[PDB]
């Protein structure tokens, strides 16, 4: 799954005006985001934190 | 900053496209086609400056969450940065449906049309996409439509920031793998 | 967003402006409210139809475009970048920074914006703002509000804001809140002093 993100598709959106990016961020442009809402959906873990969670 | 694009067209009838694609997923990633369909609708605005603000907007009605787009474009471009690609101004703005309301205030009218359906590929910065444009006839309907031509009027974009020169190189050498198949080129948008 | 009442108090006979600011925060203290860090709300008019282009360091992406009296456009940052280039249509129109700066509380999910008001760098007034987190639909949490202003105002207490008269059943906007404090700003500007 740490190779999806360099495979699928969600960063390639439809619309010719929006070449890549997230939805959510492509909605926090013209429906500003709440401030709980900006730093919830961004999330860069490392992996033997949640190992060690595990 | 401002930015820029690159444009290049072209015309290719649909009979012959079939092998062009098998390319397309031949060099790029895993990436299947789209099909996406857009509303066109030409505005513009009857400034006191020469050229009229003249711009286009788009709204996907296939794709909920995307907005309706309005893209302003400049004049043609003569200049030698880039000798083999459109070079243009454009701002691009995403708002709601509080735009088309708003764009009555100040005179934006009935211009033209084209309806936009087709498939859109990307590797980099370089978009290539294959659409049908439709015309309509009586424009108060969008059903009573057909289609503007039969070879399917192929386009590819660039996008970059100001500046950031140097890009025709990397564009014909990628190009280059499909000349046989596609003759990319620069015309004027008149005439 | 969540229901906010937005006032003006002023100086009212004791010391300073910023006297009774703290003697509200010592208030809040004695209740034992915990802080969030500091807010800004700054106003920019503009005129060919007056153009209030206007910002809130809450939310900084926001971009307040409003009319007089007609619609409002929160827009993103390429909507600035475009509208530097009329010029002609819609003039600069400066000096205009009336601005409201303070400080953020929060008690049990309950906020608090508080601060002076201020014409640039000359203050002259105080800005009283309350609000609360999980009030999504508006007028159905108006006594909450009351009983939380007459508890620490005492004096100076407000009630029944101008958005309030805008009833509808919907989820409470930011436009309102907003708006609340653009007639804040119609509301300080006149007096000047």
């Amino acid at each position: 799954e740490f190779h999806k993100q360099t495979l699928s598709s969600i960063m390639m959106p439809h619309p010719a005006s929006a070449p890549f990016g997230h939805k959510r961020m492509r909605l926090s442009g013209p429906q500003a985001f709440d401030k709980n809402e900006i730093n919830s959906l961004q999330s860069s873990e490392g992996l033997l934190e949640k190992i060690i969670k595990q | 900053i401002n930015m820029m694009e690159y444009l290049l067209q072209g015309s290719v009838l649909d009979h012959s496209l079939e092998s062009l694609i098998h390319r397309l997923r031949g060099l790029c990633d895993n990436m299947e086609p789209e099909t996406f369909l857009d509303h066109e609708m030409v505005f513009l605005l009857k400034g006191q400056q020469a050229s009229p603000f003249v711009l286009r907007a788009r709204r996907s009605m296939d794709r909920a969450g995307a907005p309706w787009h309005l893209r302003y474009l400049g004049q043609p471009e003569m200049g030698d940065k880039n000798r083999h690609a459109l070079v243009r101004n454009c701002v691009d703005i995403a708002t709601s449906e509080n735009l088309t309301d708003f764009l009555m205030e100040m005179g934006f009218r009935m211009d033209h049309e084209f309806v936009a359906k087709g498939h859109l590929f990307r590797k980099g910065i370089m978009k290539i996409m294959v659409y049908k444009i439709f015309r309509i006839l009586v424009p108060g309907n969008t059903d009573s439509t057909e289609a503007l031509s039969l070879s399917y009027l192929v386009e590819l974009s660039v996008v970059a920031p100001a500046g950031q020169d140097m890009v025709s190189d990397d564009m014909k050498n990628f190009a280059e793998q499909l000349k046989p198949l596609v003759h990319l080129e620069k015309i004027d948008p008149k005439r | 967003m969540g229901v906010t009442c937005v006032s003006q108090m002023p100086v009212a006979e004791g010391k300073s402006v910023q006297q009774t600011v703290e003697l509200l925060t010592r208030k809040l203290e004695m209740l034992g409210a915990e802080k969030q860090g500091t807010f800004c709300v700054d106003c920019e008019t503009y005129h060919t139809k007056l153009m209030y282009v206007m910002h809130n360091s809450e939310y900084p992406l926001s971009c307040f475009a409003l009319f007089e009296n007609g619609p409002c456009l929160i827009a993103d940052t390429n909507f600035d970048v475009l509208m530097v280039k009329l010029k002609g249509f819609f003039q600069s129109a400066k000096a205009s920074k009336i601005e409201t700066r303070g400080t953020r509380y929060q008690y049990c999910d309950f906020l608090v914006k508080v601060g002076t008001v201020t014409m640039g760098p000359s203050a002259r007034g105080i800005s009283v703002e309350v609000e609360y987190g999980p009030c999504v639909v508006a007028s159905d949490c108006w006594s909450l509000l009351l009983e939380f202003l007459q508890s620490f105002l005492g004096s100076h207490t407000p009630g029944a804001p101008a958005v309030f008269g805008n009833r509808h059943d919907a989820v409470y906007g930011p436009a309102d809140t907003m708006v609340q404090y653009m007639e804040l700003f119609n509301k300080i500007r006149k007096q000047q002093q």
